[PDB]
């Protein structure tokens, strides 16, 4: 009985909250947390929507998903390490060596 | 369903209780009584190999409710992954990725 | 359902680049070899790329609820394996100069050319994604392959985050195209609507957020600011690769989406896609007039390409040559785009150290490397629509999609962005013969294929019969 | 059914809320687990009690726990972080609180005008996932398995200390 | 007054203008990330409200 679209604009709410979460934070850390909130709110759409239709294609997609979530997490934390090891801090706007 | 409804009951009381009785022996603790290094990365590889590890491991575990109903078509698809995980692992071990003691 | 042995055989170049990949890592497990690893993963490709002929011996037939094979399939798959096996030709002698381990790399490259092939060969919103991120993740690993150099860190970091928040909008996209459609299969994006109401609003929207991510994937504009950081801060073999491999995938399959969605049809989507793709060429022409970089200009190369291909893409649903044409200015894309990121590799290769720099310095390369200079000139014409040259032959299909369709707008883009590139290719191409003041078979092999790239670009110029006959064979499945 | 759906969709929207405006990196990461715990809560009020099950046990369990790990190696302690609060000037997060509040409005817009007879909450069981997984899905499982071998690698190669 | 071909200068005032605004539009390439992810969110506002307008 619970409508499909108050999931989905949970969903909205949780994504757009994580992308500003990515945007005004200027350490990597909070800008990867950001990353995970977006994607965890994309699979939380996509768990709704399968489950509107009554199908396992929204848990399969979720399952893709999560891996890519945990596969990217890895990858950005292992960037992270790399510049707090180099550079010996986390600000993203001191790192733009390259511009124009 | 009375018998759900009564189980579901059941777990929230069960939850609740758990919860509020580790609350309670907190507070009673709290109550009683009167008053008076850098880390290496290897950890991070760790807890990578463990969450990479563990999404396979998820996928096994969708496959194991369900060995009977994919029949050895399943099997086939599931050896491959195992096999591919378990190259995986071996190329992890044999690189002293997984070695502490250098 | 299931998968037989037809099915196994039009599996053929999948199965064969992960047992490459299966058999590379065990490889390195064994023992540390750079030269058998790279043996390996080239053996694997060209194998990909030989049984390629028995996948076309099968036949065209749909493997998986996911997977379609016919000739869409084949031409992009011949292209990200040509692409990837270039790419490892150049990486060898550039990885001669690393110090740290040098065998991770084929395997990243065997990977992202594994998700290339399931771009090529996908026909589901779940084999779209998976390919997208099989592509992205192992270019993550490429472009900060050298994460000593803050160049190629940098270039990591942002092209990890940006890719992260673009998948992120992608698959929420997929997620609001699924919420209304109820099926995740291309075809079946918009078969229950009709009678006129296929701009649906929720539809809509999420087609939209997969534009922005697929925008992203392919330097769209706006979602085009990452190319020229990435391209040079990343190693010039991953330039090579991001540059060609990764764009022509993702256009690929945006091909067979937006041929196969009815809701492609819609006008609306069209009228945005014909912003982003002016705005594109404008941008991507504009912003390279002033770039002493090599790589920073053919990233907004790369943006003004990829804007020409969006304008040979909206005329999909009215002309009937607009996905031949895709595909000859992709073959052409693929050949210019090769030659140039090789010269470059070739005289950034090897590896001098991550604290020193790795400046290009064209003018006057003719006076120490003259058949280098030569093939650069060459592939600097050949991306300027110039004639006699394989980009010319793709810009006239653009230019003949573009007057099909009555997009004049888009065709007097088209004309501008080839004027403002032809000032700047024309000043690279002349500051070749300016005045300014190796030793192995791998780089030999590096400089055979950049010229038989520059040789195969003038010989398609002059007779472009050949690849028009091999791409209009390429029928995809209507 | 909709009490726990609703209650524990309210619980994760103010626990990510108080993730992107915090300052102490664990705090956000319990916040963030809290968040975690309550969508695993409304995936087991819709039905897919596997999308909750592998919320708790890998997101909340393997990839917030990496997280807690990289940030106790760090010993993030706030140096030009904590004594900064640039986030918290309204110059600085004024204009994406907007943009992203209109990108919300019409995403919302967007949503209300789909069909919709509501979700039934059927419990998908992770049987037919599986059966699913290892049926129409074989070759997502499979390069999903490459995809996370690729990760593997890309980090491995990345965050060693030599 | 001719000496110095003003229809030559009148055609190549287009010339200047794409320099211009090659040099006004390289100026988004700041190479700060968070403008990179602002920009990327600014292009989902606009093509999201572009395909409600023209729906
Ligand atoms: C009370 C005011 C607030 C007080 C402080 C906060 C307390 C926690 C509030 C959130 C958690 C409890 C929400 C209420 C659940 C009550 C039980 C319920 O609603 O069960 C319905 C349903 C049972 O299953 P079903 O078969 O669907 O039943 C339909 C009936 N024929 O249930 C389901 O289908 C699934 C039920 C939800 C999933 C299991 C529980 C998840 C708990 C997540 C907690 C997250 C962290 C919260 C932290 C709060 C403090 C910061
Ligand atoms: C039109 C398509 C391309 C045709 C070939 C263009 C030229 C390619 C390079 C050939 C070699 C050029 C050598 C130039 C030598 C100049 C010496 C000047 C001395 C003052
Ligand atoms: C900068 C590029 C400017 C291109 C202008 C093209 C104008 C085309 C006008 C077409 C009008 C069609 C009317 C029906």
């Amino acid at each position: 009985m619970i409508p499909l679209q108050h999931g989905l604009i949970l969903a909205a709410i949780l994504f757009v909250l994580g992308l500003t979460g990515l945007v005004i934070r200027r350490n990597l850390l909070f800008m990867l947390i950001g990353l995970e909130i977006m994607i965890n709110a994309s699979a939380l759409a996509f768990v709704v929507a399968g489950s509107y239709w009554g199908q396992t294609d929204g848990q399969v997609m979720y399952i893709l998903a999560i891996s890519l979530a945990a596969a990217e997490a890895s990858i950005g934390l292992a960037l992270l390490l790399q510049l707090h090891r180099r550079r010996q801090n986390l600000n993203i706007d001191s790192v733009s060596e390259m511009r124009g | 369903s009375t018998e759900v409804i009564a189980h579901h009951w059941a777990f929230a009381i069960f939850l609740i209780v758990a919860i509020g009785l580790c609350c309670l022996m907190l507070v009673g603790g709290w109550f009683l009584g009167g008053r008076a290094l850098r880390l290496s990365a290897k950890f991070y590889l760790v807890a990578m190999f463990f969450v990479i590890f563990d999404v396979e491991a998820l996928y096994l575990f969708a496959w194991s409710t369900s060995i009977r109903e994919s029949g050895w078509v399943g099997f086939v698809e599931a050896a491959i992954f195992i096999f591919v995980l378990l190259a995986g692992l071996v190329y992890l071990v044999r690189i002293g990725a997984l070695d502490w003691t250098p | 359902m299931t998968i037989t042995p037809q099915n196994l055989i039009a599996l053929l170049p999948l199965l064969i680049v992960g047992l490459t990949v299966v058999v590379v890592m065990l490889s390195i497990a064994w023992r540390r070899n750079h030269f058998l690893n790279a043996t390996l993963s080239v053996i694997g490709l060209n194998a990909a790329l030989v049984s390629l002929w028995f996948v076309g011996q099968a036949g065209a037939m749909d493997v998986t609820p996911l997977m379609r094979v016919d000739g869409f399939a084949m031409l992009y798959t011949g292209l990200v394996l040509l692409a990837s096996l270039a790419t490892c030709t150049f990486a060898y002698p550039w990885l001669e100069g690393y110090n740290d381990n040098k065998d991770e790399f084929y395997l990243l490259v065997l990977i992202a050319a594994l998700g290339g092939i399931l771009l090529a060969n996908a026909n589901h919103l779940a084999s779209l994604f998976l390919g997208i991120e099989l592509i992205s993740l192992p270019l993550f690993g490429l472009v900060g392959y050298a994460f000593r150099q803050k160049r190629s860190l940098e270039a990591s970091i942002k092209y990890t985050i940006l890719s992260a928040a673009a998948s992120s909008f992608l698959l929420f996209g997929m997620a609001l195209v699924y919420a209304q459609s109820g099926d995740l299969s291309f075809v079946a994006l918009g078969k229950n609507l009709g009678d006129g109401m296929l701009n649906e609003p929720l539809l809509l929207a999420g087609f939209g957020l997969m534009i922005v991510g697929l925008g992203f994937k392919l330097s769209l504009v706006p979602f085009h600011l990452w190319t020229p950081d990435v391209y040079q801060g990343a190693p010039a073999p991953v330039s090579t690769f991001l540059a060609t491999a990764s764009k022509i995938a993702i256009f690929g399959v945006v091909m067979r989406l937006f041929l196969y969605a009815p809701v492609g049809d819609s006008e609306a989507i069209r009228v945005v896609l014909a912003i982003i793709a002016f705005a594109s060429i404008i941008f991507g022409n504009l912003m390279a007039l002033s770039q002493t970089n090599i790589k920073r200009l053919l990233g907004y190369s790369s943006i003004s390409h990829l804007g020409y291909l969006l304008v040979a893409l909206i005329a999909l649903q009215t002309g009937e040559m607009s996905m031949e044409a895709v595909g000859v200015y992709l073959a052409g894309y693929l050949f210019s785009s090769l030659g140039a990121f090789g010269v470059v590799s070739l005289m950034s290769s090897p590896y001098r150290g991550p604290d020193a720099d790795s400046l290009f310095s064209y003018r006057g390369l003719f006076w120490h490397r003259p058949i280098l200079a030569a093939v650069m000139t060459v592939m600097m014409l050949s991306l300027a629509g110039i004639p006699m040259t394989l980009g010319f032959i793709g810009k006239f299909y653009v230019l003949a999609v573009g007057v099909q369709a009555h997009l004049w707008w888009l065709v007097g883009a088209v004309v501008v962005g080839s004027a403002i590139g032809l000032y700047y290719y024309l000043r690279v191409a002349v500051s070749l013969y300016l005045h300014a003041p190796p030793s192995n078979w791998q780089y030999s092999a590096g400089g055979i294929v950049v010229l038989i790239s520059a040789l195969l670009v003038l010989v398609l110029g002059v007779w472009p019969q050949p690849l028009i006959s091999i791409v209009r064979l390429a029928m995809p499945l209507m | 059914m909709e009490f726990a759906f609703y209650i524990c969709g309210l619980i994760a929207i103010l626990a990510t809320l108080r993730v992107i405006t915090h300052t102490n990196p664990v705090h956000a990461l319990l916040y963030l687990i809290i968040s975690l715990l309550a969508i695993s809560g409304v995936f087991f009020s819709l039905g897919a009690y596997f999308a909750g099950a592998l919320e708790i046990i890998v997101y909340a369990g393997a990839i917030m726990v990496l997280f807690v790990f990289v940030v106790m190696m760090l010993n993030l302690g706030g140096s030009e972080i904590e004594q900064e609060r640039q986030w918290l000037k309204p110059q600085v997060w004024i204009g994406p609180a907007i943009l992203s509040a209109i990108m919300l409005v019409v995403i919302v817009y967007a949503i209300l005008g789909v069909n919709d007879q509501g979700i039934d909450g059927t419990p998908i069981s992770a049987k037919a996932v599986g059966i699913t997984l290892f049926g129409p899905y074989v070759l997502a499982v499979e390069l999903a398995s490459m995809l996370l071998l690729a990760g593997l690698v890309v980090a491995f190669h990345v965050g060693r200390e030599e | 007054l001719l000496k110095r071909d003003p229809l030559n200068s009148m055609m190549n005032i287009p010339a200047v203008l794409s320099r211009f605004a090659g040099k006004g539009l390289l100026l988004s390439e700041n190479g700060y990330l968070r403008w990179y992810v602002a920009s990327m969110s600014i292009g989902a506002v606009v093509v999201l409200a572009l395909l409600m307008v023209l729906r």
